[PDB]
C-alpha cells in the first residue's frame, strides 16, 4: 500500500507545502517531502446514480484554469475521468464508475479533487492495517509553517491496490441500475483486469476487456435483509435466476443486488448495491 | 397431461391475454356446429365451430 | 359473442380481482334458489340465488 | 362458502401460479379413479385420482 496526500493553498502567497508523517500515535516525524496544490471545486447539484459522462457544475473552484482532459479526479470514494471543461461557466464533464470504484450517490457540497499530478506522495512502502498519522506544512517565501498549528488526521490503510476490480458494465435487462423489470431477469457484468489495463482509465460503459488470472466473480442474493442465496464462481458475463429457487423464496417484489469480485478469498473494496422492483404476471398485482 | 406454468415473465403480457379470453370462453361451452374446414366468411365473437377437417 | 379483452394496463388490477372472484365461484355452479328480487337480508359468501325478477 | 381475494400484491406470484393449474386442470374434470391412499409412485402430470382416505 501507498500513502497520497491532498491539500488547498489557503492563501495566494503560499508556494508548497510539506509533508510529515510517522507510524502509529507515537514517535517523531520525518518529511517526505513537498507537493503542490491540488485544483478542486465543490459541487452545486446532487450528482445521480448513472454510468456514462454526466455535466456538472462547479462553485468555488480553484485552479480551474490548470485543469486538463483526460485526468483523474476522486471524489468521495469514486474515481472519475474528465471530459470536457468550460473555463467560464466551471461546468465539466465526468465519466462515472473509472479504475477500481462505482458510482454513489454524491450530495450536493461534496469536494472533488483532480489528484492527477497534483498528489504528495509518500516513497515508503507501509503493509496494510497499520494507522499513520500525518501533517501538512505550508511553505512560503517567509519560511516553514510551525508544526504546533499544523492540523492532524489519521488514516487506516486496506491494501487498495491489491484488491482486484470490481466489474464494470452492470446492466439489467438492457437498462442500467432499473427499478422497472418485466419478470425474467437477466444481469450483465463485465470483467475486469487491473494488470491489463495499466495506466489507461476506463469507465463502465466499455465492454469487456478479459479476466485476471485467477480472479472471478461472485453474487450475493438478499431478501432485503436476510441472505437467501449467494452464487460464488461465476466466470459469464451474465447470470439469470434459476427457476428451482423462484418457488422456494417465492416472488420478490424488493430484491436486493450485490456484486462483486473475488480472487483467492480477497474482496473487492467497494461493490454494487441497489434495491429493485419487480413487475409482471404474479408480481404487484394489488394495482 | 400437458401443462403451461412457469412462463418467463418477459411474455407475460401474452399469457395474460391467454387467461382473459380463454376464461370468458368458459361461461358456456357451445358449438355452433361441426365443421371440417374454418370458416371462411360470416364469423365473429361468440361463434364456435368444431374442426374436425382432415388432419 | 362477447368479450372483455384488451383493457388498458393501468386499470388491470379491478379486472384482475373479477377474473380471481368468477374463478373462485367455478368451482361448482350452484344456486340455491331461484328469487324475484335480490336478498336484502340473510346473504353472505357462498349464497347464489337466481334474480328472475322483472326487468 | 370461500374466497381467495384477500391477499397482498406481495405473495400473489403462487396465486397465479395455482390460476395457471386450475385453469388448464379443468378442461375436463376427470379423475382416473379413487384412492384412499396418494399413489407413491407411478404418478405424473395428467394423473387425478380421488384422495378418499379416512380423516
Amino acid at each position: 500500500s501507498y500513502l497520497a496526500a491532498l491539500a488547498e493553498a489557503p492563501t495566494s502567497l503560499s508556494q508548497s507545502y510539506t509533508l510529515t508523517d510517522r507510524v502509529g500515535s507515537s514517535g517523531a516525524f520525518v518529511d517526505r517531502g513537498t507537493g503542490d496544490w491540488c485544483p478542486t471545486g465543490l459541487l452545486a447539484a446532487e450528482l445521480p446514480l448513472a454510468a456514462g459522462p454526466n455535466v456538472v457544475t462547479l462553485t468555488n473552484a480553484t485552479r480551474l484554469e490548470d485543469v486538463t482532459v483526460g485526468q483523474a479526479a476522486v471524489v468521495d470514494d469514486e474515481i472519475v475521468r474528465v471530459d470536457a471543461v468550460n473555463y467560464a461557466s466551471g461546468t465539466v464533464t465526468l465519466a462515472r464508475g473509472c479504475a477500481d470504484t462505482v458510482p454513489a450517490k454524491h450530495l450536493a457540497g461534496a469536494r472533488v479533487w483532480f489528484y492527477d499530478t497534483f498528489e504528495a506522495v509518500d516513497e515508503t512502502v507501509y503493509s496494510q492495517g497499520v494507522t499513520l498519522q500525518a501533517r501538512l506544512l505550508t511553505n512560503t517565501s517567509e519560511g516553514q509553517l510551525a508544526p504546533a498549528l499544523a492540523a492532524t488526521d489519521s488514516l487506516t490503510l486496506t491494501g487498495r491496490q491489491g484488491k482486484p476490480y470490481p466489474p464494470g458494465q452492470f446492466r439489467i435487462n438492457g437498462s442500467a441500475y432499473p427499478t422497472k423489470v418485466y419478470g425474467a431477469l437477466s444481469v450483465s457484468w463485465a470483467k475486469r483486469d487491473r494488470i491489463g489495463q495499466a495506466d489507461q482509465l476506463i469507465d463502465t460503459t466499455v465492454g469487456n476487456i478479459g479476466p485476471e488470472d485467477g480472479a472471478t466473480v461472485t453474487l450475493q442474493v438478499y431478501s432485503g435483509t436476510t441472505l437467501k442465496r449467494t452464487y460464488a464462481g461465476l466466470t459469464s458475463s451474465s447470470w439469470s435466476y434459476p427457476l428451482a429457487e423462484d418457488m422456494a423464496d417465492g416472488p420478490l417484489q424488493d430484491v436486493r443486488l450485490v456484486l462483486r469480485s473475488v480472487r483467492d478469498g480477497i474482496d473487492s473494496w467497494q461493490q454494487h448495491d441497489i434495491t429493485i422492483e419487480r413487475h409482471g404476471l404474479g408480481f404487484r398485482l394489488g394495482e | 397431461g400437458l401443462l403451461i406454468n412457469g412462463l418467463p415473465g418477459e411474455g407475460h403480457y401474452s399469457d395474460l391475454i391467454r387467461m382473459w379470453r380463454w376464461d370468458d370462453f368458459l361461461r358456456q361451452p357451445v358449438v355452433k356446429g361441426r365443421v371440417a374446414t374454418l370458416p371462411t366468411t360470416g364469423q365473429a365473437e361468440g361463434d364456435t365451430y368444431i374442426f374436425t377437417g382432415s388432419g
